[PDB]
């Protein structure tokens, strides 16, 4: 098998980069369209980052931060898979999270909403993905936070992620909500991407029977990202 | 088939999660970096740095960027690479920052990149490849550096050429400066307005 | 207005004693169909409580039990209206509450679930209902836990309440859920309930407009007690 | 029209809410208890205790007991009690209690309840209502506790005549007791089974 | 009752401000994002309006500015109900409004359409709203009228009103149309608004018990501000 | 619950109705306007003037504008004021003002107003509240007009500490000047492009 | 990967014990609720049985008990996978068959129906399921019968199962009916089983496409077991 | 997700199928039986036995019951056991039984197992996994057999520990008796009533 380009991101499958409900995007977007080109050696490839640097918590956020105590909160496990859009599982992509505790704070010198700081809780987890695309972390549930967009503006719970996986052109950052939070439907962040499908597709799912009797819940969250095509024919890359 | 997952804002606190150390979390004994150069590296060392401006020119002190490069012969530390070189075993290709709180500078310490086949039997012209995530920025910026040094390599290269605005070529090319003993390239980033920086989809 | 009897309670519209699906009922049901009487005065009053023995922070479980910093978790806002099945406003009716903290955990000795104990929660809290029928209290939100009916059962979150009325007829214990709350749809005891609309009758809303910016969300909940019926011709309660 | 809120168990924990002095949870001043007798209160001061038993014998540890009462005279401390005499002044008429964690008992100081009349002219014969929530129990459980020493009373209440099984109706009778001086009244509830007191919807 | 500020403003409900089908907005919006803040005593409070300064004939456009006779065109009355989003009523609010006459002319140095101009009357009238929130005032139906939009572009009948209440923050000028105006399908004006439930609530309804047998017909139109939340804890406002 | 009433621009003729005795129309006996001194009133006076400009720098002709302030002590003349304070008892705190035609000019003639309390303790610099009403403005313009010689307070106000752009902060600053005894301050609003005034969702 | 417990058996999804339609049930089922426990290794290890023990026509139930000539009745092939409920196949596990011959006769002392008994047909056998949960048999349909429960009670045509696989816990015996019998509508032993959709679960499903041209008709009939968790924190179990 | 197949009754010929030797059917070379003693088996050889009674006192003559337990040392005979340890080669572990059509009365022939791991470091007492089929039973019923004779081991049994009803562990524990040399366990189950044995949901 021959590799060719990434196939074309479906710009209609994104937010816009100007989404005048969130306010910051109005000083933070291009005026211009951006500039497609065809991919290269630069777009297909992307670094290798060796498990053997990990520590034995990196996806343990319930005890990688832990001093005197646990942290106060809602134990669950997130797990699920990395695929691409032709369905080929993502092997060894590097997965960081990063989210608020259990009462909306964030553990940042900017973040002085009331919400109680967790003296055991820190926040940030990573992880690299199996051979079978498999991912699973364990975390407090974060709790919603107020932020200024309108004065009452309120984010649904949601858990930041990043991937690095095989191609620079795959590279995705994103954020992940809850089944049933209210505030999912009232949220302009959410809201910037154009259709309701999309917008499930951030949505994890409870998944009652990996539940962890006396412990902990569980949540189930899949994710694609872009594929590769095969050449059968011009290999026109080099 | 499926449908990439939609992309969101980083958001503000975007290096609690990619950078702690630097938010003053210490979860990780190993911590990525904005320094590629290894003790064993080879190539000449570079420092590249700049400031990203929003629209109305206030540089962003909550922005994370992120460059992929090759390494001093033109090869990515990468198992895609497939020009049957050997790369340098002693590079990643890859680093991330963020800007200064008080300043909005940002940097990184790597080395020049070599040139890379480009498509077609073409050769491109040395470059970094560069993105951006910020608090606004709803989807990753993608954009390119580029030698002021390396013209006649740039007047060849198949990506520069491709746009049509001469203009707006000019936006992806760092300036050579030479701080004591050490060559560092200024790359601003302007996000909206005059002088806007050419971004990619790729 | 000379007031006769309380309408009769709609067994239809309330859990039947035995419950199979919740364990804990099976031995302690009665076997015996309950007796039902005609209503005398011991039925048709009740006590009365006086607001000068309420302390300034008792409808505050944020603050009520906090002794070196805040408790962790969303902060929220609960309020609504109590009226009787006639639609009357109830007032000066004695509203007391309990609920586990935001990790599920009670600050009971029995409680032993590995969820963190929060050293600046307690969570109780009581109140009584202004001349309008209206009550409102502060909290954290709680988490769901786990408990043992089938070994990997988790109730959803919930706050335990309880009222003493103007008639020993309306006395009610019983508990309200958040809405969106997947646990919802699988808690047996919630489902002890007969109906859909009457479980739905726990449900408390999110009221957004009522939300505090930079601070507190908030959710709405009324609660309906049992009415007494005038009398217009013979007044035989005595 | 509106249909009643539904009821739910109290669950084990119903005394954080309920009882929190008792749970070592010191958040109020002023605190509920079993103690309906204040100095000035009148009327014969009695002890009623017990214990409730589930359907196999064993006692619950985890019950909450309410009980509501008359005053001496027969008359409660309530806005709604119609006949137009004065309540004793230092009578609450309701108090609350949980069992013993280790034990299973309950217990209540209060005073022995004046007669109340009953509809259409009769006369009921003394007796405190009394309610019993736990975990496993749906709705609150009523009853009526009447004294076995008002057995001319008791054979002339409406209420109790109005249960057909004789057998039935003796569940209901506390019996009465002195230790060392104190009036005593034993009342065992039995939830389920044989000798299963009494329940009435009200 | 302490109150705390008013309801944050649900921007989705109101027109934007840039709005291309209306031309003239094109250069009189802005560019940047409002920034939302936080309310003050600036923005919670308002001025009085005494009642003795109005005069007996300020809310009968049929007679205030009639000279030699009746002006020509359709008698009617309006009425209805200010109050705020939380269905309270708003008292003593200075209602003002101004329209064309029946030929869709306003008098204004500026309208030279060739709709004649009528003499007897004015197109202004002004009322306070009483304790229940009620108005009510008399005028004459305004026709419709081109304006220069596209060249054929013609507004559907309507009456401009402002109102000024109790706090700044409740500050709202719009336009009331008529039930059945079919024009109103086709205003791009009204269009800017984007929900079709929004665009109802401008739409005064025919109210025929209330018509004035050999006199006047009547449309009923309610009015609803923004509303103000009590406060039970802390008081931030100062 | 219900929705706020939907806003829509105040059109052209807007001072038909706002400032009929302006567009010639005596209907009114007693008329609203921009003078908001009256004899007794207490403070300094000053006058406050300027144009309102569109996106391609024409000043708006057809333009309604109001203000709200403080009196001289920063209490407002409104039962919803808490301060406990009395207010001036000759100061309704209120105007309104059109441009004028040919030139586009408008203004107010008022007091300066004293400093108001901000939340949680703080305190504002003096500033008057002002809306703009237009054709091509759907929903009237909330912005306020601080001095600059309040230098001092103007450091220290909540809301302008708010706007992180100090670029546009200055955007809110009236220039005192001294016409022939009278202290005048002018403040023209741009709605659109450079130097755009800042605007608020209140 | 390290194994956790099995997934809690969901009660809804099975009979109740108690079921006053199937008579025999109504003495032979526990008052008590049952006590669920924590699975220890006892509950997760069962038997293994080899392959070597099995004869030739241990499967074969036309054949496995003839003597003088073929058992009467319609010739039929079974087969179909045994899962776990994540999808995995279960291998090796031995299952168990038992049914009445084609006259819904039994060849035990106890059954005197007048269904003529078959000298040629025995009616039970055996098979391990394959690596890919895979198993196949040969029998004779059975036909329906009597049997006392109401007087005119009859069972639609079955075969009796019992599996015996990974864990003790997933230790199942049931029953499987055949596609279209209308007798599987009117069953009591059948609607012991709560929804439609399990019941659904034990029908077998004509295969055309795998009949045996002139010699035997085949149906499909899938089987799930209970599955295993996988445990990526703490491993309890031991 | 798939949901579990659901269970049916065993039905009154459960030997048919489960016990064909029994039943007078010889269809199979190898049966499978109630002796798990093979004569190379290490330990103590021990005789289990008893009734199944209905809810009336009848004893069952058609059920069908299966046991599962350790080897001498406590270690399953199963690819699950994780202790590490080497299990008694000549051993399987489990056995099938049915009662006698005439008596009721079912017995097997095993060896008293060891003790098992609990969960979290703990270790349970010695015990046998049973499990009960039957005409009338519509799922398969689980329980345990603990030894009297274990009474100290008994005592710390999480499991056991684990039943509130000190009156229902009783029913989990065989007596010990010894006929002609021969150690007997008796084990009598109570499907339903008065000391109706515990059953687990496992
Ligand atoms: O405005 N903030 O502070 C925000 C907005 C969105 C976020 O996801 C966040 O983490 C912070
Ligand atoms: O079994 N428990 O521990 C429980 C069950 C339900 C409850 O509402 C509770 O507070 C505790
Ligand atoms: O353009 N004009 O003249 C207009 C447009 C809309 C109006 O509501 C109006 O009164 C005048
Ligand atoms: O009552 N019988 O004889 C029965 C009832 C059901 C059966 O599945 C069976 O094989 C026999
Ligand atoms: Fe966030
Ligand atoms: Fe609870
Ligand atoms: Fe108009
Ligand atoms: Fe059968």
């Amino acid at each position: 098998i021959i590799w060719g380009a990434y196939a074309q991101r479906n710009t209609e499958d994104h937010p816009p980069a100007y989404a005048p409900g969130y306010k910051t995007s109005v000083l933070r977007s291009p005026k211009n369209a951006l500039i497609s080109i065809a991919e290269t050696l630069s777009e297909v490839t992307a670094p290798h980052f060796s498990a053997d640097k990990f520590g034995p918590k990196d996806n343990d956020l319930i005890l990688n931060y832990a001093k005197d105590g646990l942290p106060i909160g809602e134990r669950v496990i997130v797990h699920g898979y990395v695929r691409d859009q032709f369905g080929r599982p993502v092997k060894n992509a590097l997965v960081e999270v990063w989210q608020a505790n259990a009462s909306g704070r964030y553990r940042h010198p900017n973040d002085q909403y009331i919400g109680a700081m967790d003296p055991n809780f820190g926040g940030c987890g990573r992880m690299l993905t199996d051979d079978n695309g498999y991912y699973v972390f364990r975390t407090i549930k974060p709790g919603p936070y107020p932020w200024r967009n309108r004065i009452n503006e309120w984010r649904p719970a949601h858990i930041h992620f990043s991937l690095i996986a095989d191609g620079w052109a795959q590279r995705l950052i994103s954020q992940f909500y809850f089944e049933g939070d209210t505030l999912i439907d009232s949220c302009p962040i959410l809201k910037t991407i154009p259709s309701e499908q999309q917008r499930r597709a951030l949505i994890a799912l409870e998944d009652k029977s990996n539940f962890i009797e006396a412990d902990s819940r569980c949540y189930r969250f899949d994710i694609t990202l872009r594929g590769r095509r095969a050449t059968y024919f011009e290999n026109d890359l080099t | 088939e499926l449908k990439e997952t939609p992309s969101q804002t980083g958001g503000p606190y975007v290096h609690i999660g990619l950078l702690p150390k630097q938010a003053n979390i210490e979860v990780f004994e190993h911590n990525l970096d904005n320094n590629l150069v290894q003790d064993n590296t080879q190539g000449q060392r570079i420092r590249l740095e700049g400031q990203v401006f929003d629209g109305l020119g206030l540089p962003l002190r909550d922005v994370l960027i992120e460059i992929w490069q090759a390494d001093t012969n033109g090869v990515y530390p990468s198992q895609a690479d497939t020009q049957g070189k050997q790369v340098d075993p002693n590079f990643l290709g890859w680093g991330r920052t963020g800007a200064d709180f008080g300043t909005g500078f940002w940097s990184f310490n790597t080395i020049k990149p070599g040139a890379v086949p480009g498509r077609k039997g073409s050769t491109q012209a040395p470059h970094i490849s560069l993105i951006i995530f910020a608090h606004g920025i709803n989807i990753g910026l993608h954009t390119r550096v580029y030698f002021d040094d390396e013209a006649e390599a740039n007047a060849k290269d198949p990506v520069l050429n491709s746009i049509e605005w001469a203009t707006r070529r000019q936006t992806l090319v760092a300036k050579r400066e030479e701080r004591d003993g050490e060559v560092v390239y200024r790359f601003d980033i302007r996000i909206q307005g005059e002088n806007e920086t050419v971004f990619f989809d790729i």
